[PDB]
């Protein structure tokens, strides 16, 4: 009977609010340090979203003054000594609102700058309903944007800066609850402890937002690969292998629950792509996902001229400018070392060129990994110097990166045209 | 020394003098996170955000929490040991593992007195006891 | 106990495990030494995750001083209260698809856990 105590002593502080507060802030940072790959240092940097919302809500004109912007740009990325960041990884949720929109703004102003794609998520709040599992129901997130609710955050998707943000819908089961039958508390060499039960049943028992697989396949796309190729669709990229599902017996047989957060159908994992959103699909009963669209919130505009639209269609594209900022990361960091040899427009043009050129192809390779170590297609690299200015030089680069499958219509017919020596009229 | 050797008619030095640019050791892939850890509870967190450095998790989130002061003083619930007063939930987070419902029993002091129990009182021998034959 | 205190406190440094330096760097590594060859657990591991990292330290062990690590896993692994009631499940290979083991398919994906061999069944010894 003294197990009817616990299980009643230590289930009123597991369910207690604060207390799994902290389960939900750590087993999401438990599940980014999984890995652990041969170069790819993590950090962390435990800060409340108030304490930045105070922070560019104040600085947003002045954000070279923003305490963060010093403590990511000049202090690491800048300074010579420091070793820079990439891909900054936002654990907290955005709504529509008109003050996290900031937040997304002034980060979205460091990450342009310091280049690292700020990955964040964004919460259920935005669709307008009380239950993620209900997005299903909407038609055509294409069709929602154009209300007049989000006017506000139309114009931010037009901002140059949001061309880093990359938000993620869909949340994943991070703990299984605790039953004896499954996921059994270890217990102690004695305390018998496993008999042990926790209380709940719809959904309200912690999740956690994809952004964290989403940074995790980054992370993988390096160790691997060397570039962000490697993040997108089954075969390529975002795979996310063996997810903590969730099982319960509550009349039936131990019927299963699906790992994510909601269903995504075929047509939400593309209208979610539009709207500048990632979403997190998962595969019905395979306990898996992965990442069909990786896109920014940058809005992909259409255009009369194919060029522009093409144009508009790659920069929004999260997956290249993740890209694009590993040549920022190696421009102002390596050619730093001669900053005071003499050199021409002839000589920086071969030092930029020769390291890019191992990079870039037009064959493909057999496999995906082995054709993703070379992420672009071509390159020019127009250097020239400037008037005025003697030891000064402007650059110019421009890459293509190899442009990934995005889908495709098909019209089969029964032609019967095609072979006439069967239903031609000479016979 | 600098005032040199006097020469003589067949001085042979040997260069051991070598010149070239050193060698540059390649980048980690930094990845920074930010989000609410400590709720306010750490002493990276504890003080101003002018001043917070950087984690790292060179060894692993569980030895990289514990060098942070992760406590708690959330009241909770009392159904163990005697007098009034809230059961007082009151230790410091070492591994993440300490979220376990059974590391909890055995950090909370209170609660450990019923567990201490179940090692004895449970302990009792009532089948080799029982099993007597002749 | 002895161990587990020791690779859950040099997972992330294995080198300054007070293990692997009487075994890698002891006997393997230096000259005059005579070198191991396939360690052999003695112990019953369960699906806990304390016990997981006491094969994820041994197996990075292993995996460097080059020695398969050979154990035994206890019945308390396929949730059953008697090893002679597994019989009863159909295939474990859907088993292993249940949620309670996701922590364990995660390790069978680590190398290191290419030197770890457990074993099923135990004789009777006496």
């Amino acid at each position: 009977v003294i197990d009817k105590l616990i299980d009643l002593q230590v289930n009123s502080i597991i369910s207690n609010d604060e207390f799994r507060a902290l389960e939900q802030e750590w087993l999401k940072v438990q599940e980014v340090c999984q890995e652990d790959y041969d170069n790819v240092e993590v950090s962390i940097l435990d800060v409340k979203k108030e304490e930045l919302q105070y922070d560019f809500e104040r600085n947003l004109y002045d954000i070279s003054s923003s305490d963060f912007f010093k403590k990511v740009y000049v202090s690491e990325f800048d300074q010579y000594g420091g070793e820079p960041y990439g891909a900054i990884l936002g654990l907290y949720n955005f709504e529509n609102t008109t003050n996290d929109i900031i937040w997304l703004t002034g980060m979205g102003m460091v990450a342009k700058n310091s280049h690292a794609p700020f990955i964040a998520s964004i919460d259920k709040s935005f669709f307008g309903v009380k239950d993620l599992s209900e997005i299903t129901h909407i038609k055509s997130f294409e069709a929602l944007l154009e209300h007049p609710r989000y006017k506000e955050w139309n114009d931010f998707r037009n901002l140059d800066v949001a061309a880093y943000i990359g938000l993620t819908v869909g949340d994943f089961m991070l703990r299984q609850p605790y039953n004896p039958e499954n996921n059994p508390v270890q217990y102690k060499l004695m305390e018998g402890f496993n008999e042990f039960v926790d209380y709940d049943k719809n959904e309200s028992y912690l999740w956690g937002p994809a952004s964290i697989h989403l940074v995790k396949n980054m992370m993988r796309s390096y160790d691997k690969t060397r570039w962000f190729q490697y993040i997108r669709g089954v075969e390529s990229g975002g795979y996310v292998k063996n997810l903590v599902a969730c099982v319960y017996d509550n009349k039936g047989i131990l019927e299963t629950k699906s790992p994510l957060n909601v269903l995504f159908a075929d047509y939400m994992e593309l209208s979610l792509a539009n709207i500048g959103l990632i979403p997190f699909v998962s595969e019905k009963g395979t306990s898996n996902a992965c990442f069909f669209s990786v896109n920014s919130a940058k809005k992909v505009e259409e255009f009369v001229d194919g060029f522009d639209s093409a144009n508009s269609r790659l920069i929004a594209n999260l997956s290249y400018t993740m890209c694009i900022s590993r040549i920022s990361h190696y421009i102002k960091c390596v050619i730093r070392d001669k900053i005071g040899s003499i050199v021409d427009v002839e000589s920086i043009q071969k030092i930029l060129s020769d390291w890019i050129s191992e990079f870039v192809t037009t064959v493909y390779q057999p496999t995906p990994l082995e054709m993703a170590r070379y992420p672009f297609r071509n390159v020019s690299i127009e250097v020239k110097t400037i008037p005025g200015k003697p030891g000064w030089y402007s650059c110019k680069i421009n890459v293509i990166p190899h442009i990934q499958f995005e889908g495709m219509n098909t019209t089969m017919t029964i032609d019967t045209r095609l072979e006439p020596e069967l239903f031609g009229t000479n016979n | 020394a600098k005032n040199k050797i006097p020469n003589s008619r067949l001085m042979i030095n040997y260069e051991t003098n070598v010149d070239g640019v050193l060698k540059k050791k390649e980048l980690p892939y930094r990845v920074l996170v930010v989000g609410d850890l400590s709720k306010g509870r750490s002493v990276d967190a504890k003080k101003e955000f002018a001043d917070r450095e950087v984690r790292r998790v060179n060894n692993g989130v569980d030895r990289v929490l514990e060098e942070m002061n992760i406590s708690f003083d959330f009241e909770a619930p009392n159904f163990v040991s005697k007098d009034p007063s809230n059961l007082k939930v009151n230790y410091r987070i070492e591994s993440v593992k300490d979220f376990r419902p059974d590391a909890v029993a055995k950090k909370v002091p209170e609660i450990r007195a019923l567990l201490e129990m179940k090692e004895i009182l449970a302990s009792f021998a009532k089948d080799i006891e029982n099993n007597r034959n002749l």
